[PDB]
RNA sequence: GAGU
């Protein structure tokens, strides 16, 4: 019934045509199927998808940047995304996640201002996120100490 | 309009777009034949034959 | 309309009720934009009320996603029509069928990796004819709120504001219908009293170079969110029975 | 250098041990404003760093050969 | 204000900085790699194709994140251990995962591929780059059979390079990859008709002799190459192209007498309900087999129709065919169910 | 390899391992080298499966 | 996780015999692809074609992989991570060539987590491949992967066999 | 060399908007490489006339409804996008339209410059249903190329506009579609010559001739680069 | 204490091991 | 900053009290007025520390001009509020 | 209008015969339609010069083999496409070559004529093993253009000629192979811009760098009438 | 609801 209202159209039965490279001129080697397919927007704007953040504000006890782009987020680097740079054995990049990227205060901070003076050092910390489990297991009544050196 | 690659055709089984595109191409194909006979303006009998 | 249908576009365009549907058969006395009144036949026109059909069509509002509804007349003026046709078009409705795309001319082959994993390479023929285009309407809300230090107030004089900025605002405080506006720029401007806070004594010596001693009240304007940008259509205020009203209100 | 680490790899030999060398040098360049050997191109630091350990200039051992030459001609300076 | 000047300054700083790329979930350390970017106006990231193997990316709206590395060393960590030009090979298996798939193989395919005569077939050409000129003068098809003098490297016992020179006996289109090809190859690799798994050995190939650098410049050059001849095939998708044998209604109203059969002998009460079961179970995979065949015989080999002398048989070239033979997308269990007969159908239960 | 960590000891050595205790097998065999050194009582071991 | 390339060579002796996976007749596995870019555990001298003896120590390049299968090797005793006697680790030797790389293994390589990741993936990535895509009956996973889980949990079987 | 030029032959302009053009003869593969070569140039090189800007009295925004109107006033816009204008003079021309009653609006109703033709008169603009309703707006046809989306001018536009001034989607390339074929001329030693066939579609105005001089000046233009500097 | 982090680790580990 | 080892053990009843810095006898949280903190209650601001950088609950102490200070009137040391999460 | 006119700008010529060549800043899709037309006009249409037809004596054709000769005829003919030759005042000469001796025969070895110059002299044409061996051979010489196979010309060529002499493939394009990228060029404020990189590879006497001016020079002739 |  199809290739029939084709006939009538005087368009091919097989509905593959002849078709010119707009660049070129030349034709493409063998006949392409062309006809109109009815399609469809979804409501996945790129606009809505893209984000980016650099600095921003964190969060109120574990002191880690808050999630989504609406409150303006960082991403969630989790632990399969940590295991990946054990893999490659990326030492310095997965400490930068863990510290001066997420809680750690002063090393934010520090590492903001040396990166504006160019020099790309690390100055890392303890994340804050650590110190409140330390205080949470004493809360529940355990003697949790750091030994230090 | 579009450029869709036909390499998603044969592993996704999806074949309604196929026919959709042949049986879209002879809808249109009929659609420009009414068109260029509005255009010319050949006369109402000549329209209704067809 | 979708050229290669089957047959229930008709139906649920019709009963989803998003479409304006003839209650009674007749002919159309006044067609417009925003409204349709139908004059109904004698046969089914009712003797007791004069038998004039009205219907008002919802113009452009926001839906849930944002996206915009808009209903369309489908009717021209002085027409005769049957009971339970389409008079106006819903937001994705073609004279009474359902509309949700558009079909275009597609051709199916590789082209230079552009159409790799389903990826799409479209003409800029689509973009032109603004086919695809679609509406958004977005709603930014300003709250007053009235807080332990006093009221925070709706007013245009905030500290540290260009001309520039102030000049897409009114009188009261709120943008003027109609404005284009884009990231950054205030849409409904508003204070806020500010407690004591201890100044740096950096900030003590710079505030008495400049004098510039720096006011009771901060700044909690509400403004068009980073990169989207667009025309305000339609402002609504909100007061408490005993507040006194803005002029913009 | 840029693209490939390959050949600069096949110099030192310990991919890790390549990266603290690099950085150690691109360090500094950054902050001591110590001069580079091969012409920098329009080329960042951490790039200059990784052809002149693939040429053979930088070193590990090398630096701790530098660092100790200047240190200690300044401790002869001090005395 | 966004000035000018910062898009200048922007640029300046980006250049030779890695970011790095991540795709959920992350499942082997490949799911995060480092590259150098390329800053582009518009809102989307752009991802490069050989390396949507490792992040299992395909581009149905997908989405990733993107790092930046802050310090000298995280940069160096990036650059030197995350890059993916340095991350090729599979650290589970010893293979190199960055491969060409779907268009890229299907072009080199078509290349590749030889048809009986066509456009001057045994012509005598100079080098590969004649070949090149005459393709595209239109003076050859991609497929005719062709003499060329190709000069093939064979890498010496030391680093130094022994080249050879030899007239070969190949199409037009495999003296043009030879282009890409690098030389220290040998001329017969690319001989054949190439597909996706004869590619992976290419590439192994390529790494094994030459090393790295090659590899990645080689890589590259065929997804180009691979592309940009995919297009030019024109190859499409048609009601056509998915051929039914002749056969199939013979073929089944057999195998439904035969069913008959097995339930008459059913209502007899001799042949258990098991037994009938399981006869009409192999009655039909047994007839599902055989239409599988003839439809592929019927396909695969239906170019029965050429030239020279008089009839001659070969490849079929139908589109279908080619996607699932070079191993660019579908395959004969594909296949089947669009041309042939879908089959038996296991219930939710998993009985059939 | 993980998974044979551990060695439950059958048998007591110079230290205060004796019978039962469970502990690594690394930390055995380096107490074996000292053991080899100074004689003393040898642990008799076992390597178990986890 | 804590498993990590401690040292460059333990100065073991030990290692496991390798032969080719001959399950039933066809070559399953053969010998040189079970075998490459491990480190040969003690040489085998038969006097042979090619007058291999291969010596200790050494990473089985292509090269060495091609020779064997001109002398027809049965079986070889590699060096294995199993069989290190590195405490705290394993050396560089006993685990061969870093596959990704295409040479020995760099010692401070976090190996264990590429180890679990490798065996994990595939699984969890079939998981969804055969499942999204599979439909027809002409398994699969969901069968597997339950039996490789008892076997690293170390469980016993229900009826076992007496030894 | 044997140098061989072509002379423009007929130009049958079977409408305003279609035209036919032959051209001969050409030298062997000429056809082609200037046929699509001017093809391409044709799509979008090719200058024109378009409405930018809008202003309606009554009207803060395009989204609103005016009342006594059918169509909304992005529908409006829509049609002007549509509307065929020459300005033979000026680049930039500001046309006025005030109409009222029951009318279909059409492009005559517009008053017409001394030197800006409507190519299409019948053009539909606006509905005007209650018979009291009159429109009353002022166009601004500008003189571009290509397509320049109003987005594109917000962008760079920080220059302020008044309110109630609505900006228009510029598609300013008049050429609508354009096909060459390419058919075997027959000179008495020669006949490997080729004759080109050129098919335009072009909205209102832009001479099917006028238009074929410009293509061939812009492709002439970019070869004194390959030419004159080396 | 792997990969990049080798090199500093055993280098704490010798501060260590010397008190 | 930098320690070695971790160390877990039971906690004793005297250890649990080495750590406190004021023993919370009251439930009350804040005032529902001044929202400030309640005497001796859940958020005692003499207990944990002062809610604002270097001040006073009652306002007597300000800035780093008072250091270590602890205020007469209301009882409130005058430190850095960051001890509010610590103590 | 407001004519937006390419410059050219890097030159990179790798070898005398192969020429990269960067062209910038190019409107939007200019790139492809200046890039292939050009790509069009140099390989087709460049004239040059090319061997049409070959006699030796003692062949009576190209599938035979001739004793103390290494090549096969064929394998000789291919090498004579191959030839690069110079004719400065004919558009036709017949060369001629007569060579003995255990020697690679070059081009050099070929009796030059007063106005014909060989631009490759060191270009192999055949392999003499056995030193008694003699080889005598006349090759025509024409001026022409594009491709031109012998197929072609046996078609038409109703004229027919003596047995022995062996008609060749004329390979007239000086342009042995020539190619575009179009990449996209940077402006502050257009970035739609593109640039077009022309890598040619031709072979004697006629130069990249003077075939391309040549090449605009005929496409500008043919739009002469049209600017007018 | 999005890609596994
Ligand atoms: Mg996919
Ligand atoms: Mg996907
Ligand atoms: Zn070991
Ligand atoms: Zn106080």
């Amino acid at each position: 019934e199809i290739k029939e209202l084709l006939k009538l159209g005087d368009l091919p039965t097989s509905g593959q045509i002849r078709l010119y490279d707009g660049r070129t001129g030349e034709q493409f080697e063998r006949p392409v199927t062309v006809g109109y397919m009815y399609m469809l927007k979804l409501n996945h704007l790129v606009d809505d998808k893209m984000h980016a953040r650099s600095t921003g504000s964190y969060s109120l006890v574990t002191q880690q940047p808050l999630g989504g782009k609406a409150q303006f987020g960082g991403q969630r680097f989790g632990e399969m995304e940590v295991w990946a740079l054990e893999a490659y054995g990326a030492a310095y990049t997965l400490q930068e996640m863990l510290t001066v990227k997420s809680d750690d205060v002063n090393g934010r901070t520090k590492m903001y201002k040396n990166i504006v003076d160019g020099n790309h050092q690390m100055e890392p910390g303890m994340p804050e996120s650590f110190n409140v489990l330390l205080k949470e297991i004493r809360s529940l009544g355990i003697n949790i100490e750091l030994e230090d050196e | 309009d579009i450029v869709l690659n036909p390499l998603g055709v044969p592993s996704r089984m999806n074949i309604g777009q196929i026919l959709e595109t042949h049986l879209g191409m002879a809808a249109k194909g009929i659609g420009d034949k009414i068109n260029a006979m509005l255009k010319q303006q050949q006369e109402v009998a000549k329209l209704r034959e067809f | 309309k979708p050229l290669v249908g089957t047959g229930m576009e008709r139906a649920v365009a019709v009963d989803s009720g998003v479409t304006a549907v003839a209650k009674r058969g007749g002919v159309v006395q006044y067609v417009d934009a925003s409204r349709i009144v139908i004059k109904v036949n004698e046969d089914e026109m009712y003797p007791g009320e004069a038998g004039i059909d009205i219907y008002n069509l919802t113009k452009y509002t926001r839906s849930n996603q944002n996206t915009c509804i808009n209903q369309m007349p489908c009717v021209s003026l002085g027409e005769p029509v049957e009971r339970g046709d389409v008079l106006a078009d819903g937001p994705s409705t073609d004279l009474g069928e359902l509309a949700l795309g558009q079909n275009m001319r597609v051709a199916f082959m590789p082209w230079n990796g552009y159409n790799f994993e389903d990826s799409i390479l479209v003409s800029e023929r689509v973009v032109q004819e603004d086919r695809f285009t679609t509406i958004h309407i977005q709603e930014l809300a300003c709250v007053s709120r009235d807080t332990k230090l006093g009221p925070e107030e709706i007013t245009a004089d905030i500290p540290n504001v260009g001309e520039a900025a102030l000049s897409k605002l009114d009188e009261s405080g709120i943008v003027y219908i109609g404005a284009e506006v884009t990231g950054g720029d205030i849409l409904v401007g508003k204070v806020t009293p500010k407690g004591e806070t201890q100044l740096t004594p950096e900030e003590k010596l710079l505030r008495a170079i400049f004098g510039e001693k720096a006011s009771d009240v901060k700044d909690s304007s509400l403004r068009v969110p980073n990169g989207v940008s667009g025309t305000v259509i339609d402002v609504q205020v909100f007061t408490r029975d005993g507040v006194e009203k803005d002029k913009r209100a | 250098a840029r693209v490939t680490v390959q050949d600069a790899v096949e110099k030192i030999g310990n991919r890790f041990d390549l990266v603290l060398v690099a950085a150690r040098r691109a360090r500094q360049m950054q902050v001591g404003g110590k001069d580079p050997l091969v012409p920098e191109e329009n080329d960042k630091t951490t790039v200059i760093a990784l052809r002149e350990i693939e040429e053979g200039l930088i070193n590990n051992q090398i630096l701790d050969v530098r660092e100790r030459q200047e240190q200690q001609e300044q401790e002869a300076a001090e005395l | 204000r966004e000035e000018a000047v910062v898009w200048d300054i922007l640029d300046e700083v980006i250049r030779e900085h890695p970011v790095l790329l991540n795709r959920a979930p992350t499942l082997h350390r490949l799911g995060i790699q480092a590259f150098e970017p390329v800053l582009i106006e518009g809102k989307a990231i752009q991802l490069h194709p050989l390396v949507c193997a490792a992040y299992n990316a395909d581009f149905d709206g997908d989405q990733m994140a993107v790092h930046v590395p802050l310090t000298l060393e995280a940069q160096l960590e990036a650059r030197a251990l995350m890059m993916s030009t340095n991350n090729i090979l599979s650290p589970a298996n010893g293979e190199p995962i960055i491969v060409p798939s779907q268009d890229v193989v299907l072009g080199l395919y078509y290349m590749t591929r030889d048809c009986v005569n066509a456009k001057g077939e045994g012509m005598v050409l100079t080098g590969p780059k004649e070949a090149e000129r005459l393709y595209r003068s239109g003076l050859a098809s991609l497929h005719a059979r062709v003499k060329v003098r190709i000069t093939e490297y064979e890498k010496d016992a030391n680093g130094e390079l022994v080249a050879k020179t030899s007239l070969k006996d190949t199409t037009v289109g495999r003296a043009i990859l030879w282009m890409i090809v690098p030389k220290g190859l040998p001329y017969s690799i690319v001989n054949q008709a190439l597909g996706k798994k004869a590619i992976s050995k290419m590439l192994n190939t390529c790494y094994r002799i030459l090393g790295l650098k090659p590899t990645v410049i080689f890589a590259d050059q065929i997804m180009y190459t691979g592309f940009a001849y995919a297009a030019r095939s024109g190859a499409s998708v048609g009601i056509d192209d998915m051929v039914i044998p002749e056969k199939k209604h013979e073929i089944i109203s057999e195998a439904e007498a035969e069913v008959a059969e097995i339930q008459e002998q059913f209502q007899s009460g001799l042949v258990t309900a098991g037994e009938r079961y399981n006869k009409v179970i192999d009655i039909w995979a047994a007839a599902n087999d055989r239409v599988s065949k003839a439809m592929m015989d019927n396909l695969q080999t239906e170019t029965v129709i050429n030239r020279d002398g008089q009839e001659e048989k070969q490849v079929s070239f139908n589109s279908i065919y080619m996607m699932a033979d070079s191993g660019a997308r579908g395959s004969a269990a594909q296949i089947r169910q669009l041309a042939g007969m879908r089959g038996l159908m296991a219930k939710p239960d998993g009985s059939i | 390899r993980q998974m044979l960590r551990k060695a439950t000891i059958v048998n007591a050595g110079s230290s205060d391992f004796l019978e039962g205790e469970q502990v690594e097998y690394s930390r055995v065999k380096i107490a074996n080298r000292e053991l080899e050194a100074n004689g003393k009582v040898g642990a008799t071991y076992s390597r178990d499966l986890l | 996780q804590d498993l990590v390339v401690t040292e460059d060579d333990c100065g073991t002796h030990e290692g496991i015999m390798m032969t080719p996976v001959i399950e039933g007749g066809d070559v399953k596995e053969p010998l040189r692809d079970r075998v490459l870019g491990r480190v040969t555990a003690e040489d085998v001298l038969k006097p042979g074609t090619a007058d291999i003896l291969v010596p200790r120590n050494t990473l089985l390049h292509e090269q060495w992989c091609d020779l064997l299968e001109e002398n027809s090797v049965d079986a070889v005793k590699v060096r294995s991570v199993v069989s290190c006697d590195t405490d705290f680790g394993v050396c560089a030797h006993c685990y061969g060539r870093d596959l990704a790389r295409g040479h020995i293994i760099n010692k401070g390589e976090a190996i264990g987590v590429i180890a679990a990741q490798s065996i994990g993936e595939p699984g969890t990535q079939l998981t969804m491949r055969t499942f999204h895509i599979g439909g027809a009956a002409s398994k699969d996973i969901t069968g597997g992967l339950p039996r490789v889980a008892d076997l690293f949990e170390a469980r016993r079987p229900k009826e076992p066999a007496i030894l | 060399t044997e140098f061989l030029k072509p002379r423009l032959v007929d130009i049958e302009q079977v409408s305003s908007t279609h035209a036919k053009v032959t051209l001969e003869p050409l030298e062997r593969g000429f056809g082609h490489t200037l046929g699509n070569a001017l093809r391409r140039i044709l799509l979008s090189s090719m200058p024109g006339c378009a409405v930018t800007e809008v202003e309606i009295d009554g009207v803060l925004h395009e989204y609103s409804t005016k009342e006594g109107v059918q169509e909304d006033i992005l529908e409006i816009l829509l049609n002007l996008k549509g509307l065929a204008v020459r300005v033979q003079g000026k680049d930039e021309v500001i046309l006025t339209l005030n109409k009222s009653g029951i009318g279909p609006v059409t492009a005559a109703d517009i008053t017409h410059d001394g030197d800006v033709e409507i190519v299409k008169p019948q053009h539909v603009i606006c509905h005007l249903t209650d018979e009291n309703a009159s429109i009353s707006m002022r166009i601004k046809v500008q003189r571009g190329r290509g397509y320049v989306p109003a987005s594109t001018r917000i962008h760079s536009e920080e220059d302020e506009r008044p309110i109630g001034r609505l900006l228009v989607d510029a598609c300013y390339s008049p050429v609508e579609r354009i096909a060459y074929n390419v058919e075997a001329a027959r000179v008495e030693q020669r006949t490997d010559l080729d004759k080109l066939v050129i098919e335009m579609e072009t909205n209102g105005t832009i001479d099917p001739e006028e238009a074929i001089r410009r293509a061939a000046t812009i492709l002439a233009e970019q070869l004194e680069a390959f030419v004159d500097l080396r | 204490p792997a990969g990049t982090g080798y090199a500093y680790h055993q280098d704490r580990m010798r501060r260590r091991a010397a008190g | 900053e930098e320690f070695d080892a971790i160390k877990i053990a039971l906690a004793s009843p005297d250890m649990i009290r080495s750590w406190s810095f004021g023993e919370v006898k009251k439930p009350e949280t804040i005032n529902y007025r001044t929202f400030k903190p309640e005497r001796d209650g859940l958020f005692c601001a003499r207990i944990f520390g002062p809610v604002k950088d270097y001040e006073c609950l009652c306002g007597k102490y300000k800035r780093l001009k008072h250091r270590g200070v602890i205020c007469e009137k209301c009882g409130v040391e005058v430190t850095q509020t960051k001890v509010r999460r610590e103590r």
